[PDB]
């Protein structure tokens, strides 16, 4: 599991922005600048930018 | 510091 190190504030409601301590499973993208990982809350998908978050 | 802003993807 991922944890979000900076608050990701998404412009759009596709991408579910995360604060400080949300965790989100990576999905793939190992490189690039924007990965896809799914919250362990609701169950809904967050594209989550390869910043913003940190394998811990 | 300075977050790296969305770089538009």
């Amino acid at each position: 599991t991922f944890v979000a190190l900076y608050d990701y504030e998404s412009r759009t409601e596709t991408d579910l922005s995360f604060k400080k301590g949300e965790r989100l499973q990576i999905v793939n993208n190992t490189e690039g600048d924007w990965w896809l990982a799914h919250s362990l809350t609701t169950g809904q998908t967050g594209y989550i930018p390869s910043n913003y978050v940190a394998p811990s | 510091a300075f977050a790296p802003p969305l770089p538009r993807r």
